[PDB]
């Protein structure tokens, strides 16, 4: 007699082999594969339940998002067939599309553990420092991909919640400036901050907000977004063969 | 190139976070100290950290192990102290040697292990209270709580569940640095070669998963990071330009996507699965099969290859050939 | 801390198993010109005359020979046990019949043991066999010998430090790892299997399924019979100087067939001939070598692999005097 | 066909090469030069893989396995059946492997993100190399490298662990193990932390940033962050094969002993000993 056996040439282990099986795929294909579906669907050009999350400082906010009005499209596609590219009909950074383009979630400045804008100037940040030994932007020049002096450091935005610079904000040489750059699209030396995503004629359309003093996420997501075009539409020479 | 995404250039200061608990804000302890090193590479801020009865507990049960262990090794060498530092690896406290079946092994011959086992998972149990505690204190699920339980459980099973089921405490695995490596072996041997285990390539599956999906998802949140997509929990309840590629990037290269949330469950389930999989090859394994590798054979699913060297019959089996 | 590149591989398994050996030429090139010290056989001699059991009085092994054929073993013997002391090692001056020394009352039941080895194991041996310098090399004490314990250095012949000396108890553990190829398993393999024939080195079940009546409670062999099993195959496999893929498919170690090499086969047949070396040959000798050659339990020097091996697939790298010295075995 | 967000994003550009020949879209999958590559790589890969299992007492999946050469044809070509298909197959694996890393690189170029998915991919490739081709090139032949098979390829890696005694006590594999396991852990930590803030249960309010780094302030006494969690992640889960690779190469190449004895630099010095 053996331990596990059963009826026929079965075991035990044998069984569980199948039901664990079972489990995994019951798990990935009746959940996880639904849980993915929560946003960009329903599919345009299965589905799981509703989900309400209670957002910390008033209101809700539910899967999907069923939105203001929707943005008018200023691109032309390159041919007729389903899977064709499409093609800015303008400049690409001021329609935002394709790498330019931003998310539309709510104008509001959101916050901090207690109520206060969450990313805010250094002439608001009160307490807030930049660390010893690290160098401070206060200013410098910050030069753009041509190699022109696009304009100087005004301040630096810090999020009070993670205590994390987020945006470098200077002045434009020759326009009365002041806008946004995402510290990701910044080389900090010593003695210049260099930005390559564009050039400096272009700063000249770096969305503005409403406020001086605020940012709000639809702004955070326009400011960073219009950098992000530049990777690709900055020149003639971006949108190329590299080779 | 993203500097930010390497290190961070330009580094912040300010006052103290501190959100309160339901209970033991009080019990939180240390004067918080900032290293520019550490900083370059996550928070500069090194405590303060929260004590509480459970965390002392911790303590309290696993150091009294520790001590145990650490006495049996310091014997194992006469107590001399250059080769106790020398031949540290190699030093260990182990299960009983002779088969005692459950019946409470001698100190000599596994009885120090035992009680070193009993207090390992008072120390265990009492970090998992902790775990799950201070999540609910916070007014946050218990995710964590629940993943680190599955962990806790898979040791219970190598530590004393299996051992009970087969009936020995002579499988359990020892401690030290060299000795429960030798364990490894020696339990794979005894059951047929665990790569012949379905629940081992499981675990394995698993595992390798994990290295993958975070190394995927590590590099995906570094990669738009320049739209602050490190910021999650507000990208999840509310959905910016982060995710937006992160989501498109997946989508036009394997024809599926998942959301920022939803990744976060894929995650969780692999890392969880490493251990629920594991687990049950462990209680399988001994109490229901007894060679994995003959196992397969019975079921057909063993490979088998041409000889290369001739085939070599059992000498046992000889005729007139010794006992 | 690295031994620099190539390295010299075989192939023992089908391919894309990677089973076959890995060995660095330097040790390997050493090691031959070590084993190429094996004395050269004697020239032929005389086939006639009387034989020895009539001309000479108290000989009762080799008493067959001719006078001139019984003094070339002699001199083969002493060239391979005791050359620098010579004939003296093992005789009275003028009483070439006296057993009035230890070493002669030994070496005639090393004679028979040798003979023995040549005869009845030739399922190890075969036509290669071994003669006193398989296992001597030119001392009275062989190198390589074990004691009821785990002694260091394995060479005898190497001066030991003093942690490494058997009297220091804090030196215990690299004693035995140092006989496991550096391993921490907590096991001496060699009281434990190849000093006698009381245990089984087999541990690995021969059923898928868990057997009724041997699979619960104190039915079992505890875990522990694994762990020393593995620190067996690590000592047979320092001893030979190879892996475990030079007999083993790992695939399944517990079987045979294409599952093993015709090398475990052999290696097998070796356990079964060093534990008869040991109980019916070695171990009775501790009544006739003197108490400075004894171990700390009274025990005499015992032979494991590395014995004849010393690092080596084949002693002396299959190098034999079989045919040359035929007195020695096999035997008619 | 598009996710209601998508059709904002396909944009023409991010070419490496090809320009606008090869930059459109097949379903939702991105075809670019290197998605073209890609297929042809794979078609004929698994083409002989098929031709392969066409010709052995296959069929099963369990038991079907394409084998490199002996040993004895070094680093030379093979007979078709006896390993040269292997050595096909191979070429093709590589091919799609970087092909795919590529294309990821288009990808990320035309979304505007950073490369580091992509450059994250090349750590497996790069092992599979140390695996298939750099160890085999040191060690002198193309028959030391591992099989295509879904059970025999363990067997190779069985066989080969145990080729040096304990495969344990290969420092380079315990740095490589240590890897594997905190970054499980991590993975477990994290996805489950991120979790418990947007789904803390009942009828609850989604906690904060602050909520996160709290909670590990109090459970360890530090929190890494939000970002540098993500980073990481990305470098425990290289390391794996990075650290790993080490211990794969110096088995054999420059050590033949078994593992545990490589630990007498330690254990042997004089002065302990
Ligand atoms: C040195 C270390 C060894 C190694 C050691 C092990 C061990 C040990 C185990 C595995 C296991 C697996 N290995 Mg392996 N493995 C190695 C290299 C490889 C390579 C490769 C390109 O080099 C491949 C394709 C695989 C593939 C696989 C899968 C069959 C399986 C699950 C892995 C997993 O979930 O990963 C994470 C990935 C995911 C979760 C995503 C899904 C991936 C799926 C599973 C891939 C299937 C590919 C399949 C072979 C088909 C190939 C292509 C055909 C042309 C259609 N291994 C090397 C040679 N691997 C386990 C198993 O069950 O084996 C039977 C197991 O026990
Ligand atoms: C010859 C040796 C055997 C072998 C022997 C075994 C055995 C035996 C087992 C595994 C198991 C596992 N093996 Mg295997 N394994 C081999 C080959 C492999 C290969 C390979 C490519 O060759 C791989 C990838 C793996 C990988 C894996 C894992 C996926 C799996 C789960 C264990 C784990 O992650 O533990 C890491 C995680 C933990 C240990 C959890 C720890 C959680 C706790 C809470 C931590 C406590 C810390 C605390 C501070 C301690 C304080 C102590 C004080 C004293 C108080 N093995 C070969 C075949 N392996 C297991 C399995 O799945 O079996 C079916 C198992 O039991
Ligand atoms: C007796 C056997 C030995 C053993 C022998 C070995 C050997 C030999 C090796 C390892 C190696 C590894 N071992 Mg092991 N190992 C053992 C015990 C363990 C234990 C344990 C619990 O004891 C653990 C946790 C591990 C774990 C590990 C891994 C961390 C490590 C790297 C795996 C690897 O190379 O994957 C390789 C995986 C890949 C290359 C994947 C590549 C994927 C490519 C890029 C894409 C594939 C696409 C796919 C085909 C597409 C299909 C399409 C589908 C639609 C999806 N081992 C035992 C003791 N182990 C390696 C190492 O680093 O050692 C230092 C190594 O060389
Ligand atoms: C697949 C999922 C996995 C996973 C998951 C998770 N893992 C978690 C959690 C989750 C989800 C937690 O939430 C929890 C935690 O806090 O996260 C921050 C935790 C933890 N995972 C630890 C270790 C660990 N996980 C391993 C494995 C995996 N984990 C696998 C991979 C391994 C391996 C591989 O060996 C190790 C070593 C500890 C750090 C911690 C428990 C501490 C404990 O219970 O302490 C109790 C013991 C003590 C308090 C003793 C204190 C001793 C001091 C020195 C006293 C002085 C002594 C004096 C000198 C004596 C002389
Ligand atoms: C240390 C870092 C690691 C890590 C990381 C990342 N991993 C990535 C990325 C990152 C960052 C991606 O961005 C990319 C991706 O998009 O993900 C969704 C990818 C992917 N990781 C896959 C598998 C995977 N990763 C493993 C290992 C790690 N990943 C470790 C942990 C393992 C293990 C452990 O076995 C597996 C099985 C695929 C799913 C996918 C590539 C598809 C491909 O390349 O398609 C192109 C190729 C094909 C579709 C098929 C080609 C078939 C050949 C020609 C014919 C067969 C030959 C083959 C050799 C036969 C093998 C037989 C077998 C039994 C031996
Ligand atoms: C809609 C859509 C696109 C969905 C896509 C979703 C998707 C692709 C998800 C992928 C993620 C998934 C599903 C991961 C799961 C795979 C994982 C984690 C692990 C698989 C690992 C694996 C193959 C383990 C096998 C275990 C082993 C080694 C078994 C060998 C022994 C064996 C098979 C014995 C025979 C078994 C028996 C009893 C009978 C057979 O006859
Ligand atoms: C038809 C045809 C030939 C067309 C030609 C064009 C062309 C190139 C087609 C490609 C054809 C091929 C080869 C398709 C195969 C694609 C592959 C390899 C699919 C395998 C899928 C597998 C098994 C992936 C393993 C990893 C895994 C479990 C993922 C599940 C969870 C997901 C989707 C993670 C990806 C993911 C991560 C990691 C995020 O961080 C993230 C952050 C924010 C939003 C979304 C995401 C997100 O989706
Ligand atoms: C290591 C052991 C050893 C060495 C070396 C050795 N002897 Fe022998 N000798 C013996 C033994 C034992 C016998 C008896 C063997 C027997 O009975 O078959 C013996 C027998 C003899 C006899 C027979 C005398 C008699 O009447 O029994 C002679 C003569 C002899 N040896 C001479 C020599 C010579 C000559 C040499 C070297 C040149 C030598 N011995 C070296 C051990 C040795
Ligand atoms: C030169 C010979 C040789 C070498 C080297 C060798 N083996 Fe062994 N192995 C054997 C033989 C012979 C047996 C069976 C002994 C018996 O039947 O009494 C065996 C038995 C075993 C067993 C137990 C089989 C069972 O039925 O329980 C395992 C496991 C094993 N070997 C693994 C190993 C390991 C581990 C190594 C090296 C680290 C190794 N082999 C190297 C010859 C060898
Ligand atoms: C007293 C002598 C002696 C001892 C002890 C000894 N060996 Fe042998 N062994 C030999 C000789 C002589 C050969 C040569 C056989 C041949 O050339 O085929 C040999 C051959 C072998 C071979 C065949 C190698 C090959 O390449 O064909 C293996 C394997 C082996 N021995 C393993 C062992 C094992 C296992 C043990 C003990 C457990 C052992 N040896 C101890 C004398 C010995
Ligand atoms: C100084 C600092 C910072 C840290 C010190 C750490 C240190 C140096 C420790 C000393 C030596 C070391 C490294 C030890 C490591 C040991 C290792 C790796 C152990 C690994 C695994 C051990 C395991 C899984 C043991 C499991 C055993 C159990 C779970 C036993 C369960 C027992 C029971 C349930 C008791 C119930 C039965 C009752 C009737 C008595
Ligand atoms: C997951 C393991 C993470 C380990 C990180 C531990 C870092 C050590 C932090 C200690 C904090 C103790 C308070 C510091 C002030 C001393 C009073
Ligand atoms: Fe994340």
């Amino acid at each position: 007699m053996y331990h596990g056996a059963l009826a026929q040439h079965l075991d035990i282990a044998q069984l569980v082999w199948y039901a664990q099986w079972l489990v995994i795929w019951t798990v990935v294909l009746l959940y996880l594969r639904r849980e993915d579906r929560r946003e960009g669907y329903p599919l345009v050009e299965e589905l799981p339940y509703p989900k309400t999350f209670v957002l910390p400082h008033g209101g809700t906010v539910t899967v999907p998002r069923r939105r203001p009005e929707t943005r008018e499209l200023k691109l032309a596609q390159t041919d007729g067939f389903e899977g064709a590219p499409l093609q800015p009909t303008g400049n690409p950074l001021v329609d935002a599309v394709g790498p330019a383009s931003y998310a539309e979630r709510a104008e509001v400045v959101d916050a901090t553990v207690d109520g206060k804008a969450k990313i805010v100037p250094l002439r608001v940040a009160t307490d807030f420092s930049i660390a010893e030994g690290d160098v401070d932007p206060r200013g410098l020049p910050v030069v753009a991909a041509d190699g022109v002096e696009a304009g100087t450091v005004t301040d630096l935005w810090v999020d009070r919640s993670e205590h994390y610079f987020r945006y470098l904000e200077l002045s434009v040489a020759g326009s009365a400036r002041t806008a946004l750059i995402p510290l990701g699209f910044c080389d900090v030396k010593k003695d210049k901050i260099v930005v390559t995503s564009i050039l400096s004629e272009q700063f000249a359309n770096v969305p503005r907000l409403q406020s001086r003093d605020q940012i709000t996420l639809r702004e955070e997501d326009k400011v960073s977004a219009y950098y992000a075009g530049g990777l690709l539409y900055a020149t003639p020479e971006r949108a190329e063969s590299l080779l | 190139a993203d500097y930010q995404t390497i290190y961070t250039q330009i580094q912040a200061r300010g006052p103290h976070i501190t959100v309160s608990g339901e209970w033991g804000d009080n019990d939180r302890v240390g004067k918080p100290f900032y290293s520019y090193w550490l900083g370059k590479i996550g928070d500069a801020q090194i405590g303060p950290i929260y004590l509480g009865a459970s965390g002392i507990a911790a303590f309290a049960f696993g150091s009294t192990a520790i001590l145990i262990i650490l006495f049996n090794m310091a014997a194992e060498v006469h107590f001399d102290p250059l080769q106790f530092f020398r031949q540290f690896f190699w030093l260990g406290l182990y299960p009983p040697k002779a088969q005692y079946g459950m019946g409470i092994p001698p100190l000599h011959d596994g009885g120090w292990w035992l009680m070193a086992g009993l207090f390992m998972t008072l120390s265990l149990g009492s970090w998992w209270i902790r775990v799950y505690s201070r999540a609910r204190a916070l007014g946050l699920g218990t995710h964590i709580a629940w993943n680190f339980a599955a962990a806790i459980f898979f040791v219970l099973c190598i530590g004393c569940i299996h051992p009970t089921l087969v009936g020995s405490w002579s499988e359990g695995v020892p401690f030290g640095i060299w000795p429960h490596i030798d364990w490894l072996t020696a339990f794979s041997i005894r059951y047929g070669n665990f790569y012949y285990c379905p629940w081992h390539g499981f675990s394995i599956g698993f595992a390798y998963g994990c290295g993958l999906l975070f190394a995927a998802h590590g590099a995906t949140i570094l990669a738009v990071a320049r739209f602050g997509g490190d910021r999650e929990i507000e990208q999840i309840t509310d959905r910016g330009t982060a995710v937006e590629r992160a989501a498109l990037f997946w989508r036009w290269t394997i024809g599926f996507n998942a959301t920022i949330e939803s990744v976060h469950r894929w995650g969780w389930f692999f890392s969880l699965m490493v251990m629920v999989s594991a687990s049950v090859g462990i209680l399988l394994t001994g109490t229901f099969v007894d060679n994995w590798y003959l196992w397969c054979v019975k079921h057909g699913a063993a490979p088998d290859y041409p000889a290369y060297l001739p085939a070599t019959p059992d000498p046992a089996s000889l005729p007139g050939a010794p006992k | 801390c690295f031994e620099p590149p190539p390295a010299t591989t075989t192939q023992t398994g089908f391919r894309g198993l990677s089973m076959g050996e890995v060995l660095h030429p330097a040790t390997v090139k050493a090691k031959k010109e070590r084993d190429a010290q094996y004395p050269p056989a004697l020239a032929a001699v005389k086939a006639e005359g009387p034989p020895v059991s009539q001309v000479y009085k108290n000989v009762k092994v080799l008493g067959n020979l001719t006078e001139a054929e019984f003094l070339r073993t002699m001199t083969a013997i002493t060239e391979w046990v005791s050359p620098q002391e010579g004939c003296t090692y093992c005789h009275d001056e003028n009483n070439l019949a006296s057993e009035a020394k230890y070493p002669y009352v030994v070496a005639r039941r090393m004679l028979e043991m040798t003979r023995a080895i040549n005869t009845n194991w030739t399922q190890h041996v075969a036509q290669t066999g071994v003669t006193c310098y398989t296992c001597h090399r030119g001392t009275p004490l062989p190198p390589y010998v074990r004691y009821l314990e785990p002694t260091l250095p394995l060479n005898n012949r190497e001066t030991p430090t003093h942690v490494e000396r058997v009297e220091t108890r804090s030196g215990y553990v690299v004693r035995l790892a140092k006989y496991t190829a550096y391993s921490a398993l907590n096991y001496d393999p060699f009281t434990m299997f190849l000093a006698n024939d009381k245990r089984q080195v087999r541990v690995v079940p021969q059923t898928a399924l868990p057997l009724v009546g041997v699979s619960r409670g104190k039915e079992r062999r505890p875990l522990s019979d694994a762990y020393a099993t593995f620190a067996l195959m690590m000592s047979i496999s320092d001893s030979l100087g190879t892996n475990c893929t030079f007999c083993h498919n790992a695939q399944t170690f517990e079987s045979w067939g294409k599952k093993s090499t015709p090398q475990r086969a052999i290696a097998w047949w070796g356990i079964r001939m060093v534990r008869d070396l040991n109980m019916n040959y070695l171990a009775p000798l501790n009544a006739s070598l003197p108490a400075s050659r004894l171990g700390r339990q009274g025990e005499a020097p015992q032979a494991d692999c590395r014995t004849c091996h010393q690092g080596v697939t084949k002693p002396l790298f299959g190098a034999s005097r079989l045919k040359d010295y035929p007195e020695l075995g096999p035997i008619k | 066909a598009l996710l209601s967000f998508e059709r904002k994003y396909r944009v023409r550009g991010g070419t490496l090469i090809g320009g606008d020949l090869f930059d459109f879209w097949v379903g939702p999958y991105f075809v670019g030069f290197f998605g073209v590559s890609a297929i042809f790589f794979i078609f004929l890969g698994v083409s002989l893989i098929g031709y392969a299992a066409s010709q052995g007492p296959t069929w099963d999946p369990f038991a079907i396995s394409i084998n490199p050469p002996d040993l004895k044809y070094g680093l030379g070509a093979a007979p078709l059946l006896e390993g040269g298909f292997w050595q096909a197959i191979t070429v093709c694996a590589l091919g799609a492997f970087i092909s795919w890393m590529l294309r990821e690189v288009e990808i990320s170029r035309k979304l505007g993100i950073g490369w580091h998915v992509p450059l994250a991919f090349c750590v497996p490739i790069f092992m599979f190399c140390v695996l298939q081709v750099f160890r085999p090139l040191l060690l002198g032949s193309w028959g030391h490298a591992f099989p295509y098979g879904i059970l025999s390829h363990l067997d190779w890696v069985n066989n080969f662990g145990y080729q040096y005694l304990n495969w344990h006590y290969n420092p380079g594999h315990m740095s490589s193990v240590s890897f594997l396991f905190v970054n499980a852990m991590a993975l477990g930590l994290h996805g489950g932390l991120i979790l418990s803030v947007a789904n803390p249960g009942d009828g609850d309010k989604v906690k904060t940033a602050e909520h996160e780094n709290q909670y590990f302030r109090d459970v360890v006494g530090y929190s890494i962050g939000a970002l540098s969690i993500h980073r990481l992640g990305l470098f425990l889960a290289s390391n794996i094969f990075l650290t790993g690779a080490f211990g794969t190469i110096a088995s054999g190449p420059f050590w033949t002993r078994g593992w545990p004895e490589w630990w007498g630099w330690w254990l042997d010095i004089p002065f302990w000993s």
